[PDB]
């Protein structure tokens, strides 16, 4: 999930070490999750629309 | 109500950077976005001319890539002009082209080039000129078989009668249309028919098929006679709602 | 007659939002209008009350 | 390296951790704190 | 001291917390115990594994760590107020009657194209 | 009058919710009486009763120790205690509601326990745990209606109103929450020496003319708290 | 402000300050701002604190 | 007006590229998305190497900007898996291949862009225009 | 952060994970901090298949 910077926030400019985000977040989430999981780990995903037979993709993590 | 459209969304981007505030705005999109490459250029509308203009004009160390070709402008009913399409034409010094088809085989290449040279400025428009292109190699095998028989790249079926109404038009050829398709299917059912690429092949399945059609009862009119025969068919641009039904 | 007495109320209540007023003058609002457009219930308590406390609690800071 | 220290409970599986750390316990709370230096070079030993 | 406790799961670090309670008893009897969590999930989880372990879990506090440090502050240093003057909730309404006295300002100058057309204070707000 | 005071789950919650924030070793406040039934929505002509019914609450006597509720300092105090019980076999109502019967003649007197097997954890809230004396006890609050008149709130009557309500259960439960966790945190507990009963307080109940009426006071026997542990445990 | 004022405050200490509580469990963070490490840090001295620090990596995988 | 050579195409100022249909308009994106992520061309190339999040992509549909992303991700894999082995089968890579320098440190350049293709910048008009306003409302003059 | 703590005193405790399965594999080689994936540079490399590791068919961990 991606929530961008209020853009006038200065933070974003020069981060440093420690400075949280919304992608990071999500991202070492999923490697929590694959971490936890002692027996089992099950990944699901949309391949195709139902409606317009079209293709969707997974996620980069994925 | 604090909302906002799409044609909204335009026009206000526009006003902002005509503004006198939009200057620095113009910075915040340039800045952020040093190389921008529209696609589809031939369908642009002069408010988003306008903001990449503003946006991507002169300022060093900004690059601006157009593609497009003007004889596939098909929009004009949406808001897209053809005539700023060729402001911009005139307005950027280079000019690049591709030379070769690389989508069809050699006969369809061939048939097009020779459809459009039959007059001179075929688009009318004097802006708009015509050239022939070129076949790649890789296509240079490509056929399509139908009962041991190669057919034709292009085939256009000819109705028959001196005076013919739209309707009796639409009737005869949603018909004619229909028929070949089944005649198409049961060919390649039995393995007769193929695309063949060289030595390579595959039978005609009814999902290649596609019937290209300009408007909605159209593509009704096609539908009902082509399951008249029993031959599913899909209608991608259907926007009915279910509960219609 | 049940029903011209709803939009009487609702016409009362409408000239008495127009106006912009001070956070203090916000205050018996919420209140007010719960009481008179409301006839509670055992289960729409304490959907009403969490309306009284958050309300109360944005004049609150706002105070 | 490190493996006579009390310190380390590395096991093989939770109930040897746990019992590595339950025999040493006093031990390892009262061993004084180590030295920045030497915790760096220790991580460095094992990389 | 400040010990780190490294492991690659959480039930060790769980028994090690066990273990150290258990070890070491907390004198009062009334003293809640202290961990940090920042999600509920966390703390109940932990309440219902040291429940399962010891035979009971109660007064255990689970605060966060801003909330905590807060906290700490409060106990440590003299004349401090239980909230602080400037949150995020307070600070919203502090600035929204600060800016227009500021719009004459030459700093504020861009602000000031932002907010010249507001009608019910919505863009200041 | 406090026996006509409007009754109900928010009514209740907000009675409970004063005695939540009330600083017991200093005298009500009007203003902050005042402010509560502005929250709460109550008339203010409750203002100056209430309060001074606050303190017949505060200052009314308890168990024959005498101690008054003012007299708990805020180290002697833990209000609203969270706690987590396990409980390994299932628990059956049949199982149970026999050993109540035999400890405690209120259960005796009500008809068995009827629920389905349970295995899991068990929380509640106990209202208020205080130590007097090196004895620690247990204080849990109830603003139920029994009656109209004082005669309602008699000890007789407080004892029908819990085998009604079956609180028996309920402070029998928290009995044996606070005697396990006196004996992880205590060193050296036993369960007679620092054990010292059960006290529902009838918020409504309390009045300064009558001293028995308003409080109850219970304790369990020690061999139903063992025979109870060891249930819960195997 | 208050921070540079709290750990200069328990730095200079000789002795442990009344009302803290005995000892300090962090379970299930595995992120924190560095100034409040700081501050555990400085208040480490008069209380122990424990961190549970769930690692996914034996070695040293940071920088 | 000249032919087109990806490599060759300058990347400065405005450059209006036009031609047929079937002619590989497209296609050509990915080859310069590519030399934009690498910085290739020498004097046609741009003055600095790019990233993922600076590179703005506007094309007409949302079918084809998904088709355009996922297909950039697979040329980026692609000439990764390419940089790491230093040969190819194709000769688009083979070409690039021989214009770059260096090959490992294209190799973590584009391994950076393979693990940012989440934030590619590929938008339809619309939808561009969307998120300059919410990502600039303060100097649009917009709400949040 | 946590390693520039001067006064800070850890102990590691960690649990091996034996890679009798895919998904006890990954977790493996995230927690013995070793890639496995082989990206075939030599053409030696490239060419057989045995540098991997066998996957049995009825696994379904992941
Ligand atoms: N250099 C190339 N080498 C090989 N195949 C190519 C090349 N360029 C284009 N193609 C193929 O040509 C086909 C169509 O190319 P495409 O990129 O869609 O051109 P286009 O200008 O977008 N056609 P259109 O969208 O109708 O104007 C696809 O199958 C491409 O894979």
């Amino acid at each position: 999930r991606q929530l961008a910077p209020l853009g006038f926030d200065l933070m974003s400019q020069k981060p440093k070490r420690g400075d949280r985000s919304r992608r990071d977040d999500d991202r070492y989430l999923f490697l929590e999750a694959l971490i936890s999981a002692q027996q089992k780990l099950y990944i699901s995903y949309i391949g195709r629309s139902i409606q317009d037979n079209s293709e969707r993709f997974p996620s980069v993590l994925v | 109500r604090g909302e906002l459209g799409f044609d909204d969304m335009l026009s206000r981007l526009d006003s902002a950077l005509r503004s006198e505030s939009g200057e620095v705005l113009a910075a915040a999109i340039r800045t952020r976005f040093p190389v921008a490459m529209i696609d589809e250029f031939q369908d642009t509308d002069p408010q988003q001319y306008r903001i990449f203009r503003r946006i991507w004009h002169h300022q060093p160390e900004t690059a601006l890539l157009l593609i497009g070709d003007p004889k596939q402008a098909i929009y004009a009913f949406r808001g897209a002009d053809i005539f700023t399409y060729m402001k911009a034409r005139s307005e950027v010094h280079a000019h690049y082209t591709l030379d070769t088809n690389w989508r069809s085989a050699p006969g369809m290449v061939n048939s097009v080039n020779k459809l459009f040279s039959q007059t001179d400025d075929a688009f009318m428009f004097r802006e708009i000129p015509f050239i022939p292109v070129k076949s790649a190699g890789k296509n240079q095998a490509l056929r399509f078989v139908f009962k041991g028989e190669t057919q034709p790249a292009m085939k256009m079926w000819l109705m028959e009668g001196e005076s013919c109404g739209v309707g009796d038009y639409q009737s005869t050829m949603a018909q004619v249309c229909a028929a070949q398709i089944r005649d198409w299917l049961q060919a390649g059912q039995r393995g007769e028919a193929l695309l063949m690429n060289g030595d390579d092949a595959r039978p005609v399945r009814a999902s290649d098929i596609s019937v290209l059609v300009r408007s909605r009862q159209e593509a009704a009119q096609v539908r009902d006679a082509l399951t008249l025969l029993e031959i599913p068919s899909v209608y991608l641009s259907n926007r009915d709602s279910v509960f219609e039904t | 007659g049940h029903l011209a007495s709803l939009l009487m109320q609702l016409n009362i209540w409408r000239r008495g939002l127009a106006q912009e007023r001070p956070l203090e003058e916000w205050l018996p609002v919420c209140r007010d209008m719960l009481n008179a457009f409301f006839l509670p219930d055992a289960e729409t308590e304490a959907a009403m009350t969490l309306i009284e406390q958050q309300w109360q609690a944005i004049i609150a800071e706002g105070l | 390296y490190g493996a006579d220290d009390p310190r380390r409970c590395s096991g093989n599986s939770v109930s040897e951790v746990l019992d590595k750390f339950r025999k040493n316990y006093d031990l390892i709370m009262s061993l004084p704190q180590e030295t920045k230096e030497e915790k760096e070079f220790r991580h460095c030993i094992w990389l | 001291m400040l010990r780190v406790y490294h492991s690659n799961r959480l039930d060790v670090l769980e028994a090690l917390m066990e273990f150290i309670v258990e070890r070491e008893r907390l004198d009062d009897p009334f003293e809640p115990e202290m961990i940090l969590v920042q999600s509920t999930g966390m703390a109940q989880w932990l309440q219902m594994t040291l429940s399962q372990k010891f035979g009971i879990a109660a007064n255990i506090d689970f605060p966060l760590p801003a909330s905590f440090i807060w906290d700490m502050f409060v106990r440590v240093l003299p004349e401090i107020p239980k909230e602080s003057a400037f949150n995020k909730q307070s600070m919203s309404w502090k600035l929204m009657t600060l800016l227009p006295q500021l719009l004459e300002r030459e700093d504020f100058t861009l602000l000031r194209h932002y907010l010249t057309d507001d009608s019910d204070k919505r863009k200041l707000f | 009058t406090p026996h006509q005071f409007p009754r109900g789950a928010s009514p209740g919650t907000f009675l409970h919710s004063l005695f939540e924030d009330l600083d017991f070793t200093q005298p009500v406040d009007p203003n902050w009486v005042r402010e509560k039934l502005e929250l709460g929505g109550f008339e203010s002509q409750w203002e100056p009763v209430l309060t001074e019914w606050i303190t017949a609450v505060l200052q009314a006597p308890l168990n024959e120790t005498g101690v008054s509720l003012s007299q708990l300092s805020a180290r002697n105090k833990q209000v609203e205690m969270e706690f987590y019980l396990p409980i390994s076999e299932p628990l059956i109502a049949s199982q149970l509601d026999t050993l109540i019967r035999q400890f405690d003649p209120l259960s005796a007197g009500c008809p068995p326990l009827e629920f389905m097997q349970v295995r899991g954890m068990l929380k509640g809230f106990i209202d208020l745990v205080f130590r007097h004396e090196g004895r620690y006890y247990l204080l849990a609050y109830k603003s139920n209606w029994l009656g109209e008149d004082s005669s309602a709130y008699t000890q007789q009557a407080m004892a029908a109103a819990m085998q009604a309500h079956r609180y028996d259960l309920q402070y029998q439960l928290y009995t044996l929450a606070l005697h396990r966790y006196l004996r992880h945190r205590i060193a050296d507990y036993d369960y007679e020496h620092h054990f010292g009963g059960v006290i529902y307080l009838f918020l409504r109940g309390v009045d300064k003319e009558h001293p028995q009426q308003g409080i109850y006071t219970t304790r369990p026997n020690a061999g139903l708290i063992a025979l109870m542990d060891e249930m819960f445990a195997g | 402000n208050l921070y540079q004022r709290f750990i200069e405050t328990l730095e200079s200490a000789t002795t442990c300050p009344p009302g803290l509580p005995s000892r300090v469990f962090i379970c299930g963070i595995s992120a924190l701002p560095p100034v409040y490490l700081q501050a555990l840090q400085a208040l480490g001295k008069h209380i122990e604190i424990h961190l549970l620090f769930t690692n996914p990596c034996r070695y040293y995988w940071g920088d | 007006a000249e032919t087109l050579d990806p490599l060759r195409l300058p990347l400065q100022g405005e450059r209006l590229i036009e031609a047929s249909a079937g002619t590989g308009k497209t296609f050509t994106i990915a080859a310069l998305y590519l030399r934009l992520l690498l910085g290739l061309g020498g004097s046609a190339a741009f003055p600095r190497p790019l990233t993922v999040e600076e590179l703005l992509v506007v094309t007409f549909t949302e079918a084809a900007t998904a088709e355009l992303r996922g297909r950039i991700r697979s040329n980026i894999h692609e000439l990764r898996i390419a940089c790491l082995r230093e040969t190819t089968d194709n000769p688009l890579y083979e070409r690039l291949l021989e214009e770059i320098d260096d090959k490992a440190q294209a190799a973590q350049w584009l391994l950076l862009a393979e693990r940012q293709m989440d934030e590619a910048a590929v938008f339809t008009i619309h939808g561009f225009c969307q998120r300059m306003l919410n990502l600039n409302a303060f100097e649009s003059g917009m709400l949040f | 952060l946590l390693s520039d703590l001067e006064s800070s005193q850890e102990l590691d405790a960690f649990v091996d994970v034996t890679p009798d399965n895919l998904l006890h594999n990954i977790q493996s080689d995230i927690l013995e901090l070793e890639n496995r994936a082989v990206a075939g540079v030599n053409i030696e490399e490239f060419s057989r298949s045995d540098n991997k590791r066998p996957l049995d068919p009825l696994d379904s961990s992941i």
